[PDB]
């Protein structure tokens, strides 16, 4: 960006936003997991460990998509294997270009 | 006597009924409409109209001179009426499209599966899609 | 009341208008939909301070006499954010950005609730915030949230 | 905290209603009662219990420890308001008012809960506060007060799906429907 | 000051006041007072 | 109302006595020539009767029209709001003057005859580009420069406040003022103190926002800009960062650099047109003084060329004293160590380090600012 925008008296504060670690991939799964109809026994920690830090948008990109698996096998409770069935697909799109 | 006057008020209806559209009302039994002529008006009602048959987009009826509410209308659209269903399908089968296993199943997921199995999307609560955009190279 | 409606229903329609601003001697300046601006009068039951600029009105058509104030229409910004439709957010959907919350509160939250607190130090209040990092990291929901 | 708080009332049932079986219940119920700062809910349970003549210093050390948490709230309310966060007075006692809910009676619970209900602009705290009012509504068998915050609770789950706040809630309505004789 | 004020105390009795929205001074217009009010308006057309 | 402009005297003079008593002559004699009107011919009130006779000529449906031409024998072609224009006549209460081609007027409803004229609600652009109030403190806020302050007061302030020195000399002020140097040196900050000092109408425009996306809207914006600048009175037009019209190319502009060029031709006219210019002073500022057209930098279009050097270290300590004036400075700090931290630090660097150090104090809720706040403050501000 502009050096005139990089005048030190111009900008008051610049804040960096890192991609999430294993700790901060878990809680976005936690808040994002609220509106889903789950199945008891999930171990979200493993699911957060399966994603090696894409961003906070692939969290919703997986966990919204996991309901399509339970719906395409006509469940009414989303199970844990839907999520590992989803991470290897969305992370295949991470593996796509 | 009130049944005699009860039928008397509808003489303003006749044939030349203003074709406007309901927008809102200030109060009880006095409203604001917009005509099909292009302008808007502050109009009166006729009392026998069930007011709970109002406010979607259904076209109301206006007098051509005095210009007040006359009668509620069943909906109308000229565009493409409703795809008349007899000689209207372009008789393309699903088998006629070869090699679209992802997208043919995927648009089925988005369009007609919430159409039919609505309560699965309701019960799991996964927010079924409102509209869909599709694109790409031509042909 | 039922019998009067055969006779009263013999009147014309009332126009809708739009007050730009009022002027001297009990008169206002009112435009129509696609019809030009008119310098018209007011009726006796309407106050000038009650006449607000940028407000619709009911108008009679024969003498263009002012009839009644039309409720309201829109702000020119409510329609704007209505078109834009940002995803409204909150602190309860923040995923692990807690120090950044504390950083943005110091710049934005403090010179609203406590502007005197900077005059306790004799420095000016900040104005500009740069948020940077990869996309998909919570920038839009954070700025909407604050 | 209110998470082990149902076992307390179940062991009050275990104290009172079996008449011959009232010894180990008043042993372990005291084992939980004269620790973890409990003051109010066992004076009449002490009346249904034996004398327990020297409970005075036992009450004094715990009204003193209760006074410690009260006065550090009284050390928090003025530092919280000097440079304000999200109303950090009600953000401190929005968590320690459940401590005051267990330790104090329902009043210092209720004025602080209906107090802090207007603080958070999202239901992520509100609906948990309402869950707490439901749980004390079971405790004092507040059969009219549960009818309010059940509907006021359920009025929040429609935005979002919130199935850890709806299926969890169904356990509360199920325990109410088996508390009353509504088996189907 | 009383004669500079009495300037205003009779110049309000003349009529130059009522700060307009586009009117003439009230002494300026008396050509169209009785004759051209009904002469430059009532016989006269628009002639678009 | 503009009755007698002789208000000289400034003591107990008899001229003042006899002249005010001769205003008492024109007012006592002719207040006795005010009594007789309604005494002899009442016949109306004339305060509202003839007024309501005009108001009974003109109807309540007052259509708003637009002028485009004038024929003198009180009829002209006026534009309707639809577009279908008429050839109506003009009344006698129309005060035949405030009538220009393009003016908003008041017409009849029936025959659309020219009833009245309308005061114009102007355009928002004037309020947009017009500075309303004084921005900040005076020239004492600046510090250390002290040489070109006499230059800007010389070319701008002194011609305004003292119109005697140029007339005893038989001379006119220099026209154009330009300001150039490194960035952050206080170029806009001087114009802040100028906008404090002057009583003239002040306009400010950035050189980036000159450029447009449509064709000719740039030079048209120039023409209406200097129109607005002239149509007031004594005025000061400020231009910030005029190199940006030549440096950065944007894809919003449909024309290429040969549309920017034509905008520079229009502005190049508007500095030194053959027209009578008026009392409009021009103050400009940039940092890339070498990039733009020297045809605009010639004497006649810009007369005074003002460079801003970097602050020397004895002026730096003054600027530290300025930006650390009203703050609770703990005695831990030594400003001389803060002076030689950067060898070419700007005045903005000092203020940034001060404000961020105050931010470091407010992270820890203290009242005074200590030395380590500056130690990590120069790391935060400078080194990244
Ligand atoms: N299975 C198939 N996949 C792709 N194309 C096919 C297939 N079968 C036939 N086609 C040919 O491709 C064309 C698709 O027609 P269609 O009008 O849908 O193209 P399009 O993608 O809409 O492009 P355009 O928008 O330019 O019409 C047909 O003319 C047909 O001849
Ligand atoms: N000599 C100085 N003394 C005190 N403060 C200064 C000085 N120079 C600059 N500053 C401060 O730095 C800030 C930026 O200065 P200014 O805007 O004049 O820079 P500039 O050269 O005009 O930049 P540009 O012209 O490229 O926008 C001002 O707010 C001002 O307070
Ligand atoms: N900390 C977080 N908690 C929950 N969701 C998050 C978080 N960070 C990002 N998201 C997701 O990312 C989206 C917002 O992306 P954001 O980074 O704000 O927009 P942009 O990509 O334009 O910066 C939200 O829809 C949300 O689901
Ligand atoms: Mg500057």
């Amino acid at each position: 960006l502009d050096s005139a925008l990089l005048r030190p008296g111009r900008i008051d504060r610049k804040i960096e936003f890192p991609p999430p670690n294993e700790e901060a991939r878990l809680d976005i799964l936690k808040i994002h997991s609220r509106k889903m109809n789950l199945t008891r026994g999930i171990n979200l920690r493993k699911i957060a460990e399966l994603m090696p830090g894409a961003s906070g948008a692939e969290v919703k990109g997986v966990c919204t998509e996991a309901g399509m698996y339970a719906l395409r096998e006509r469940r009414v409770h989303v199970t844990q294997e839907d999520f590992e069935m989803a991470v290897a697909k969305v992370m295949q799109k991470d593996s796509e270009k | 006597e009130f049944l005699h006057a009860q039928e008397e008020v509808k003489r303003i209806q006749s044939i030349p009924l203003v074709i406007g559209q309901f927008l809102e009302a200030v109060d009880q039994n006095t409203a604001i409409v917009g005509s099909t002529t292009g302008s808007n008006y502050y109009v009166r009602i006729l009392s026998t109209i069930d007011r709970e048959l109002l406010k979607p987009n259904a076209s109301v009826a206006l007098h051509k001179h005095s210009n007040a509410l006359v009668d509620v209308l069943p909906p109308e659209a000229d565009s493409s009426i409703m795809m008349l269903t007899s000689d209207q399908k372009p008789d393309v089968m699903y088998a006629d499209i070869g090699g679209m296993d992802i997208q043919k199943q995927e648009v089925r997921e988005a369009v007609e599966l919430p159409l039919t199995h609505f309560e699965l999307y309701k019960q799991i609560g996964i927010d079924p899609p409102r509209g869909v955009l599709m694109y790409g190279p031509p042909g | 009341l039922l019998r009067e409606e055969l006779q009263l229903l013999q009147e014309q329609g009332s126009y809708v208008g739009e007050v730009v601003r009022a002027m001297d001697k009990k008169k206002v300046l009112v435009k129509v939909h696609p019809e030009g601006k008119f310098v018209v009068d007011v009726d006796k039951n309407i106050d000038i301070n009650d006449v607000t600029p940028n407000c619709r009105v009911a108008l009679r058509n024969d003498s263009y006499t002012l009839h009644k104030i039309l409720p309201n229409k829109v702000d020119p910004l409510v329609s704007l954010m209505m078109v834009e439709k940002v995803p409204d957010s909150t602190y309860e959907m923040i995923g692990g950005l807690d120090k950044q919350i504390k950083e943005i509160k110091e710049v934005i939250e403090l010179p609203v609730k406590h502007p005197e607190l900077f005059e306790a130090l004799g420095i000016a209040q900040p104005k500009g915030v740069l948020l940077y990092g990869p996309p998909g990291t919570g920038k839009t929901l954070l700025a909407r949230a604050v | 905290p209110k998470n082990p708080d149902l076992r307390i009332a179940q062991l009050r049932f275990l104290l009172s209603l079996p008449e011959h079986r009232g010894d180990a219940a008043v042993r372990d119920e005291l084992m939980a009662a004269v620790r973890d700062n409990n003051m109010a809910p066992y004076y009449e349970a002490l009346c249904k219990s034996l004398d327990w003549q020297i409970d005075v210093d036992l009450l004094n050390k715990m009204k003193k420890a209760n006074e410690d948490e009260l006065k550090r709230l009284d050390e928090e309310l003025e530092d919280a308001e000097k440079n304000l966060g999200e109303s950090e007075i009600r953000d401190a006692m929005m968590a320690k008012a459940e401590y005051l809910c267990r330790i104090g009676d329902k009043e210092g619970a209720l004025t602080a809960f209906r107090k802090t209900y207007d603080k958070t602009v999202a239901l992520g705290h509100r609906l948990d506060i309402v869950f707490y009012l439901l749980r004390i509504g079971l405790f004092y068998m507040d059969n009219d007060l549960i009818t309010r915050n059940t509907e006021k609770a359920k009025s929040l789950i429609e935005e979002g799906g919130d199935w850890d706040r709806r299926n969890r809630l169904k356990v509360y309505q199920g325990l109410y429907c088996v508390a009353i004789r509504d088996f189907k | 000051d009383d004669i500079q004020q009495l300037l205003k105390k009779i110049n309000e009795l003349t009529g130059i006041k009522e700060s307009d929205t586009g009117l003439a001074p009230p002494a300026l217009w008396d050509l169209a007072a009785d004759k051209q009010t009904l002469q430059s308006e009532q016989p006269l057309q628009v002639a678009r | 109302a503009s009755k007698l402009p002789l208000v000289t005297p400034h003591t107990q003079c008899r001229l003042k006595l006899l002249k005010l008593e001769r205003i008492k002559d024109y007012l006592l004699m002719e207040e006795e020539f005010i009594r007789n009107q309604e005494q002899m011919k009442p016949l109306e009130e004339k305060q509202e009767e003839e007024r309501s006779k005009v108001d009974d000529l003109r109807g309540t449906p007052m259509s708003v029209g637009t002028l485009e031409e004038i024929i003198d024998d009180n009829h002209a072609i006026v534009s309707t709001s639809v577009g279908s224009e008429h050839y109506v006549s003009i009344l006698s209460f129309v005060d035949k003057d405030l009538l220009e081609p393009g003016c908003s007027v008041l017409l009849n409803h029936k025959v659309h005859a020219v009833i009245g004229v309308l005061m114009d609600d102007t355009d928002p652009l004037v309020t947009v580009m017009k500075v309303e109030k004084a921005p900040q403190e005076t020239y004492a806020d600046i510090g250390g420069l002290d040489n070109q302050i006499q230059e800007i007061k010389e070319s701008v302030e002194l011609p305004l406040t003292h119109p005697e020195y140029y007339e005893e000399m038989g001379i006119k002020p220099p026209k154009g003022v330009i300001l150039y140097g490194p960035p952050g040196t206080g170029k806009t900050l001087l114009a802040k103190a100028v906008a404090n000092q002057t009583s003239a109408t002040f306009l400010r425009v950035v050189g980036s926002e000159l450029i447009q996306k449509y064709l000719g809207d740039g030079p048209k914006l120039v023409r209406e800009l200097f129109r607005v600048a002239e149509e007031h009175a004594p005025s000061i037009v400020f231009i910030d960062e005029i190199d940006a019209i030549g440096t950065k190319r944007y894809d919003s502009n449909s024309g290429g650099e040969r549309e920017i060029q034509r905008t520079m031709l229009e502005l190049l006219n508007q500095l030194d047109g053959f027209d009578s210019r008026g009392d409009v002073k021009v103050i400009m500022a940039t940092n890339r003084i070498e990039t733009l057209d020297p045809a605009l930098i010639r004497p006649g279009r810009i007369d005074r060329k003002i460079e801003f050097p970097l602050p020397d270290e004895k002026t730096k300590k003054r600027i530290f004293q300025i930006h650390t004036s009203r703050m609770t400075l703990a005695d831990d700090v030594t400003l001389d160590d803060l002076i030689m931290a950067k060898d070419d630090l700007s005045g903005a660097d000092i203020k940034a380090i001060c404000t961020e150090a105050g931010l470091m104090a407010l992270r820890e809720r203290r009242m005074k600012v200590t030395n380590e706040d500056f130690k990590k403050s120069k790391e935060n501000v400078l080194y990244k």
